[PDB]
DNA sequence: ACACACTCTCCAATTCTCTAA
DNA sequence: TTAGAGAATTGGAGAGTGTGTTTTTTTTTTTTTTT
């Protein structure tokens, strides 16, 4: 029965219905549905019988004018600054932490070598006000997953065994599959998850060899985390959130909310990550590999005069990748890779 | 009645017109005939629906809709075939009366009739299909009766009779009581003659469709299938396979009276016709691909052409590459006349900074050994990694599961103590034993385990020890063949030419691809692979007195020259030294180690050792 | 209904049978069996397939045909039960001796009833009454060689075998107790007096009621049957179950097993944890009454035992026949036997000649001592061996497990300490409580070997005390409450504290074991790895040789075979030498100055304890096992001192 | 289909009655 | 007073018919993953 019908204080009553040829696997659970049909009984106290329900009725990708405006948009010479500006507009400041989110929503390239190697298209972020964007982050991604350190049950964010004889059972890592996760307080993460994580963000795999089980489950996903070691070197950025005190913010902010209580739209966006990520994987041109390498031995030199290391470099072309994909441009060119440096500034 | 003949006659003419089915049925007679008189092959032929298509449109179709009226006349005609060609003269009493004709299995282009359990519907009933799922659930193998054997006392007649059960037959007939008689119709005693009767074995199994296509978070559907005679125990669960049968209902389906009012269905089935694997390890080789391999096996350095093919994504690390291609070909496992066991298979360990390719590398063996299972050091325990009790049952853990193939450990470091001690059994005498309450057994596992782990302080201090870089007991490091130790040392020329080298391998574009599209000489994977494979099943290197006047003069040599050696030197190094040189002589195709691979051996183990070549 | 032609006429082969029974000679072999039948000598007979064959042969080479009667009750082993019973009643002889024939109640019974017919005139009953013997057949020899003679692991066993007569290789693992099951059964007719039979096949049967007999119907007397036991005929039965090897298992299966049936003499031989090779008959089991009418044509199977082979002689099994005389002799003969068995311990190994010594006299053990007032003193000998990694413990631990005829394997971090001794377990559906014993039970009256003695966990290793010196074991939890008998020998090996060997520390803080624990070894040996360029070179050279070619290099040493030395040691295991007062003297004197030397130096870094009254009857122990091995009556000094020699090799490790 | 509980039916065993020697 | 011919009453032999059957703790010993 309707929930909105239900007597205070008491648990729905239900039916049970019969269909047959065309009526058959017509309609999925969790479906609000109207309903035409003999109403009768049948056998299964004293002169009596179940009843039940003979049904005779129920009632419950782009076009081309889309994609044109889509189109519109990336030909726009400050499309960069329009989406960063659309990202949590009220949060004042704090620019490249939208930049980044923006890298992040929209990844890099995934790639596969003649000998089987695989190469990562997933985005890591870290934030150390900070409440509000990861709730964003969840309404502008095509899927997404919230939660907060100690996880929905026992398997926390990873996985864990159970029991009786022993199951296993997923956190939100492996539910995350394929889209997005943010995590609400980092440090609250419990002690298995915390050796766990690593081979969940460098394989994108989680493995299990306990109590006879013995499996292996996927975590193809991108992280986005905040918090308040050496933990930070899994993450592809970091950044540290800011504040400002302007009282006509806040004034601004307590007027909206009597209100209630007395640029691009996020479905917009929405649709539009999904056809960049749809439509274009941008390669690198030759210039930016001599710009990067030589700007690689720059640092390490400096460095050693005075660290770096190969998985950074690879992250830094996930985001080079990630720039040129806004423009759907087929090569990323020297203007991603040098705003790409530049935002490499985590520090 | 008369049509069941006029099929037997068009089944015939198919049969005289196609002759690689002649061919088929007289090679299985005379290879059986021929053992015999010293395995034997089931009497099973395999025909291609294409052909009996060509042949006659009329026939073909009728298999394929109406099975039970047509397949039963087509494989009678084929047992009618193979009874006209010659057999052995004086068959024995069983032989006399076997009731066992030939039987029929199909091959290519069902069409519409290619299914899924989520998709098999009312509609395809008594049609013949082809399904696709998992194997979930298997039962017991079962005797079942269909033919009995009598033997009158006072006459002297052998008498007999048949029996029948629903799922023994396309068509439909009377059930049979499952009675044996006792007396004659004249009123003689009789007695039932065991041996002479006629009995076949009898599977149920469950398919269930793959988890892949799964809708929606939603329940999963499944289908039983039954299977006898040839066909039982060719599966075992978590299997990938294709079925082929007919699907048919049975029962009274509550209209024999019940309580119901008759809403719950009738019950159904496929009966298993045939069954093939699905790939997801194991390959055949062609007459071509034996005379390449025998071909390059000639050229000077095949080592190094080889162990070069390996990870070519990955530069540097010529010799861990080396010991990589030795592991997987692997020594000469050993057994002597007093029962008396020697060890074969080859055991690496890798120790090193971050971010140097250990995990990367790692991981290259996974998707290049014929049977791999991998871990994380600290997602398994003691009992998991090798054996658990339930109910009492014994349950297998992951170095049990890969017993003739490689386990791959990573993050080793992070495994605790009392894990890692369940480990020094398998690594040496490559069993495991249980001694619990209610259980005592012994199992096999005779795997190579190859591993990576990071040292104590975070990065390796040569100002400081190698036992107090390496936190590992000696009983335990002394268990690895090779350990190498690998660093991240910085200087100009070797980043820019590591960098230089990912770059170029980030511009990679698979071949059908437009640019921007979402997706020396080195042998390629798919045949080091073979190359592997022929090495290991068909050549077994002997030893030879002058690779044994190398490996005594460096064992000595090395086991009491003082040195600063990062591992323990002990009675096992020495079997190290002879396991490396057998393997690299099965590289070369040799049929004996001589003294190139035992030198080859000795550099090898001196530089991973001593640290320096 | 209908009928067919088959190539075999019984007529022929029951005339091929009786000829066999009265001509075959190795006068004929089976009439004598027969005699000794007939005079209540002899309850069975066993007959050999070998013969038969012979048989064929002979009558071939004579230029005669004959039926091969061999293959003909191999196929349709059944049948051939009955056709041979009733050759054998048919030919059997008179008896040789008086019976005193008065003891047979069935004799008085017929020979009354007869008497009756007798009177009542101024088959009778069924044969299988008084068949006073059993029946088995004995597979070919494969040496000779047929399938009967081929071993079929449980799998291979497919439903085209029921019938016939096969072989079988596995591990039992459960056996019931004896019960009575009916054959033929008795009755009386209270009104005219008169007894009836009925003969029991099938599982279940209805009894008789009314009393059918054509006379007692003609006098319309419509009498009451009752049963009677004191004239009915039973049979011993028994239903065991066997279980394939694990180590024959393919991989992710789950092991099969078969239900064995025993009858008549063979009752109680197999028992559980046995390795063995079962023949018989396998069959099927049909259902009866109403349920065979819905069973369906699935049929349940089992064996029918008809003979068993034992892998290894149980060492309570040996008696001095003259062949094993003869084999003895050679070794008596040639002389030196204790080095030469030594030796013969592992022979791929290099060196170790004082390890193996020690574990030969492990495998032979002192005296069980028994006193006046009822106390016992221990008989079996515990070693422990302690050393460094790759020094061959595990191998050599691993090589004495094949010699003994009853022995397990198990290592310190696989194990419980129930599981190793004995578990309460709440196995059936029924909430019932079982006791089951465990390795250390497993291992009754034999060796039992535990590897990485140094893993196991404190607190499990506490459960071994109790076993080690009193030989019992001891429960008192949930309904449970008895003592299990566990007179086994324990061989142990560890690796010191850290892994290899520390000389900065006592040898004490090494061993790091308790005192109680550490005094129940009668031997604990410490084996230490240092380096040698001389040593090594020729360790070296050993080695590569037998990997070369799987023998150990040899130019004057033969090793006896496993199968001669489990002869002479379970020869030498039945002497029981007894001490004498001028050996007496010797060995309390030792004593002494051994507790005086321990007192001295409980200081100094040459300590390993203090010397308990344990250390006394361990030199007892060893010097009656060296006295044992050369087949005395007597203990000798000459033993003493080898005794205490072995004792002090133990600790020169220590000296480099 | 296989032991049981219960119902139905026909046939001859039995005792009673009448008659005459 | 015996006995033998005819009639009536009762018993149970035995033939027939329908039927039923397979098939949430609470307490206590032991292994395993989790803090
Ligand atoms: N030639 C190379 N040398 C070193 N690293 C390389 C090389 N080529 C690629 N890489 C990259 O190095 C990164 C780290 O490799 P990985 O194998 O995970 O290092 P690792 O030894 O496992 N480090 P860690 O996980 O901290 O123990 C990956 O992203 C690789 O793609
Ligand atoms: N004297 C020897 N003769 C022959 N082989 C030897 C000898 N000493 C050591 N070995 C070899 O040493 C190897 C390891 O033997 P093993 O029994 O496993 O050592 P272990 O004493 O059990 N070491 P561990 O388990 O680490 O304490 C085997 O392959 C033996 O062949
Ligand atoms: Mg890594
Ligand atoms: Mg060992
Ligand atoms: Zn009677």
């Amino acid at each position: 029965e309707i929930p909105e019908l239900v007597p205070v204080g008491e648990m729905p009553r239900n039916l049970t219905m019969t269909c047959d040829r065309y009526l058959t696997n017509k309609v999925i659970p969790g479906t609000r549905v109207t309903i035409v049909g003999i109403y009768s009984i049948y056998n299964s106290g004293v002169a009596i019988r179940t009843p039940y329900i003979k049904i005779l009725g129920i009632q419950s990708m782009f076009t081309e004018e889309e994609e044109e405006e889509f189109l519109q948009l990336s030909r726009n010479p400050k499309l960069y600054e329009i989406l960063t500006n659309s990202i949590a507009p009220s949060i004042f400041g704090n620019e490249d932490i939208k930049k980044a989110i923006v890298c992040l929503l929209m990844g890099g390239s995934k790639k596969i070598l003649p000998d089987g190697m695989r190469l990562r298209g997933d985005i890591n972020v870290l934030l150390l006000a900070k409440s509000q964007l990861l709730k964003f982050v969840e309404k502008v991604s095509p899927i997404a997953v919230y939660t907060s350190g100690k996880g929905s049950s026992a398997a926390g964010l990873t996985a864990s065994v159970q029991r009786r004889e022993f199951y296993l059972e997923g956190g939100a890592m492996v539910l995350a599959d394929g889209g997005v996760v943010c995590i609400d307080e980092f440090d609250k993460m419990r002690d298995e998850d915390r050796v766990a994580i690593h081979e969940a963000m460098e394989q994108q795999t989680i493995s299990i060899a306990k109590a006879g089980i013995t499996t292996v489950l996927n975590s193809r996903t991108s992280v986005l985390a905040a918090a308040n070691t050496t933990i930070l070197s899994r993450f592809d950025m970091i950044f540290i959130v800011k504040d400002d005190h302007n009282e006509e913010r806040d004034i601004s902010i307590a007027n909206h909310v009597i209100n209630i209580h007395t640029e691009i739209s996020i479905e917009k966006m929405k649709r539009y990550i999904t056809y960049c990520r749809l439509k274009c994987a941008p390669r690198l041109s030759p210039q930016a590999a001599e710009k990067l390498s030589s700007n690689f031995v720059t640092i390490r030199k400096q460095l050693l005069i005075n660290p770096i290391t190969i998985r950074q470099l690879e992250a830094i072309i996930r985001i080079t990748e990630s720039l040129a994909k806004l423009e759907l441009s087929p090569i990323a060119q020297e203007r991603h890779v040098d705003e790409a440096i530049r935002l490499f500034q985590a520090s | 009645d008369a049509v069941f003949g006029d099929r037997v006659r068009r089944f015939q003419e198919f049969l005289d017109t196609f002759t690689s089915y002649r061919d088929s049925v007289r090679s299985i007679q005379v290879y059986n005939s021929n053992n015999a008189a010293n395995n034997i092959l089931p009497h099973r032929i395999i025909i291609s629906l294409d052909d009996l298509r060509e042949f006659d449109r009329s026939f073909w179709s009728g298999i394929l809709v109406e099975p039970a009226y047509f397949i039963p006349p087509a494989e009678k005609a084929l047992t009618d075939l193979a009874d006209s060609m010659d057999d052995v003269p004086h068959p024995n009493a069983s032989a006399v009366s076997s009731r066992h004709p030939w039987k029929l299995s199909f091959k290519g282009s069902f069409g519409a009739h290619a299914l899924s359990p989520r998709t098999l519907t009312a509609q395809h009933l008594n049609k013949l299909v082809s399904v696709e799922g998992i194997v979930t659930k298997t039962s017991l193998v079962r005797p079942k009766l269909i033919r009995s054997v009598h033997y009158a006392a006072k006459t002297g007649r052998f008498h007999y009779r048949d029996y029948t059960d629903a799922t023994t037959t396309l068509t439909t007939r009377i059930p049979t009581p499952a009675i044996y008689p006792t007396e004659d119709t004249e009123g003689n005693k009789l007695t039932t003659e065991y041996g002479y009767s006629t009995f076949i074995d009898h599977q149920r199994i469950t398919v269930q469709e793959m988890p892949e296509m799964a809708p929606a978070g939603q329940l999963p559907r499944s289908i039983d299938v039954i299977l006898d005679d040839d066909l039982v125990d060719k599966t075992k669960p978590g299997d990938r396979v294709n079925v082929v049968g007919v699907f048919k209902s049975l029962g009274a389906g509550g209209m024999n009276q019940s309580n119901s009012n008759t809403l719950i269905g009738f019950k159904t089935l496929i009966l298993g016709n045939t069954v093939y694997p699905l790939h997801a390890a194991r390959q055949m080789l062609t007459d071509f691909d034996i005379r390449n391999i025998n071909k390059l096996s000639k050229k000077k350095d095949i080592f190094d052409i080889l162990s070069q093919s390996l990870a070519p994504s990955i530069y540097g690390h010529d010799h861990i590459k080396k010991a990589i291609l030795l592991m997987l070909m692997g020594g000469v496992e050993k057994n002597l006349e007093n029962g008396s066991h020697l060890r074969g298979d080859i055991n690496i360990l890798m120790v090193g900074d971050p971010s140097t390719a250990k995990s990367q590398l790692l991981r290259f063996v996974l998707n290049t050994a014929s049977l791999a299972i991998a871990t994380t050091g600290r997602g398994s325990s003691g009992v998991g990694l090798t054996a658990a009790v339930t109910t009492r049952r014994l349950e297998a853990g992951a170095m049990v599961l890969a017993d003739r193939g490689v386990v791959c450990i990573d993050e080793f470091d992070k495994m605790t103590d009392v894990d890692r001690v369940a480990i020094h059994e398998v690594m040496e005498q490559q069993t495991v034993t249980i001694a619990k309450a209610g259980i005592h057994t012994t199992l096999n596992a005779r795997c190579s385990v190859i591993a990576a782990a990071n040292p104590v302080f975070g990065q390796y201090d040569v100002n400081r020890d190698p036992h107090q870089n390496i936190a590992l007991p000696d009983s335990l490091l002394s268990r690895f063949d090779l350990l190498f130790v690998v660093t991240d040392d910085i200087n100009e020329i070797r980043d820019r030419s590591i960098s230089e080298h990912v770059l170029r391998t980030h511009r990679y574009l698979p071949p059908g691809y437009l640019e921007g599209e979402p997706v020396p000489k080195l042998v390629t994977i798919p045949f080091l692979r073979k190359y592997v494979q022929y090495a290991k099943e068909r050549v077994i290197p002997q030893l030879t007195q002058e690779a044994i006047n190398v490996i005594v003069k460096n064992y000595t040599d090395l086991r009491n020259d003082d040195n600063t050696k990062k591992s323990p030197i002990t009675a096992r190094t020495l079997e190290t030294l002879i396991r490396l040189a057998t393997a690299h002589a099965k590289v070369r195709l040799s049929k004996t180690v001589n003294k190139v691979d035992a030198k080859v051996a000795a550099n090898l183990l001196r530089f991973a050792l001593l640290g320096e070549d | 209904l209908p009928s067919i032609q088959l190539p075999v006429d019984y007529n022929n082969l029951f005339n091929e049978i009786t000829d066999f029974l009265v001509t075959f000679k190795q006068g004929p072999k089976y009439m004598a069996m027969l005699q000794k039948v007939a005079n209540r000598e002899l309850n069975s007979v066993i007959i050999d397939l070998d013969d038969i064959l012979q048989y064929q042969n002979e009558k071939f080479l004579q230029g005669t045909q004959a039926d091969d009667l061999v293959s003909a009750i191999q196929q349709n082993a059944n049948h051939f039960t009955e056709l041979f019973c009733r050759a054998i009643d048919n030919n059997m002889p008179l008896p040789t001796k008086e019976i005193d024939y008065k003891d047979d109640v069935l004799d008085v019974i017929l020979n009354q009833r007869r008497l009756r017919n007798e009177r009542m005139l101024s088959e009778l009953f069924p044969p299988n009454l008084t068949r006073r013997y059993f029946l088995y057949f004995k597979p070919l020899s494969q040496n000779c060689a047929a399938i009967s003679s081929k071993p079929l692991s449980v799998r291979q066993i497919k439903g085209d075998f029921l019938g016939q007569l096969i072989t079988v290789r596995g591990i039992i693992t459960r056996v019931s107790d004896v019960k009575p099951a009916v054959e033929v059964i008795a009755y009386t007719c209270d009104q005219c007096g008169y007894e009836v039979f009925q003969e029991v096949n099938s599982r279940t049967f209805t009894p008789l009621s009314e009393c059918t007999s054509e006379e007692c119907s003609q006098n319309q007397t419509k009498g009451q049957l009752f049963m009677s036991t004191r004239a009915s005929k039973f049979s011993a039965f028994q239903e065991c179950k066997i279980q394939e090897l694990s180590q024959q298992v393919p991989v992710g299966h789950i092991p099969r097993s078969l239900n064995i049936h025993v009858n008549g003499t063979l009752v109680r031989s197999l028992s559980p944890g046995d390795i063995v090779d079962v023949t018989g008959i396998f069959l099927p089991a049909p259902y009866t009454g109403f349920k065979a009418l819905k069973a369906g044509l699935l049929t349940e199977t089992y064996l029918e035992a008809q003979f068993v082979r034992q892998h290894k002689k149980k060492f309570a099994s040996f008696s001095l026949t003259s062949d094993v005389e003869e084999r003895v002799m050679e070794l008596i003969t040639s002389g030196d036997v204790y080095n030469r068995l030594a030796k013969s311990i592992a022979p791929e190994i290099y060196g170790n000649l004082d390890v193996k010594k020690a574990l030969l006299l492990l495998l032979v053990g002192g005296v069980d001592k028994r006193v006046g007032d009822g106390m016992k003193i221990r008989g079996d000998i515990n070693v422990c061996l302690m050393g460094d990694p790759g020094v061959a413990k595990s191998q050599l631990l691993k090589a004495i497990c094949k010699i003994s005829p009853r022995g397990v394997y198990t290592t310190g971090k696989g194990s419980s300490g129930v599981g190793l001794t004995a578990a309460v377990m709440k196995d059936p559906v029924t909430d019932e409580m079982i006791l089951e014993g465990g390795a250390l039970v497993l291992a009754d009256n034999g060796i039992c070997c535990i590897d990485e003695f140094d893993k196991m966990d404190e607190s499990d290793r506490t459960a071994i005390h109790e076993v080690m010196e009193q030989q019992t074991i001891s429960i008192s939890k949930a309904g449970i409450n008895t003592t299990l008998n566990a007179r086994t020998s324990i061989l142990a090996a560890a690796n010191p504290l850290y892994g290899r060997y520390n000389p900065r520390l006592s040898p004490l803080d090494n061993i790091n074991l308790p005192a109680a624990l550490l005094s129940r070894f009668d031997i604990l040996f410490l084996m230490l790895d240092i380096p040698s360029r001389d040593d090594d070179e020729k360790l070296a050279e050993h080695v590569t040789y037998v990997h070369m070619h799987n023998k150990q290099p040899d130019l004057d040493f033969t090793p006896v075979e496993p199968s001669k030395m489990r002869e002479y040691i379970a020869y030498a295991k039945t002497k029981r030498p007894v001490m004498s007062e001028a050996v007496n003297d010797y060995v309390v004197q030792a004593y002494i100055r051994l507790r005086q030397d321990s007192k001295r130096e409980m200081d100094s870094k040459f300590s390993f304890g203090q010397a308990t009254p344990r250390t006394l009857l361990g030199i007892i122990r060893l010097s009656q096992a060296l006295a044992k091995l050369r087949l005395a009556d007597m203990v000798d000094i000459d033993d003493v001192e080898e005794a205490l020699r072995l004792v002090r090799v133990s600790k020169e490790s220590l000296y480099q």
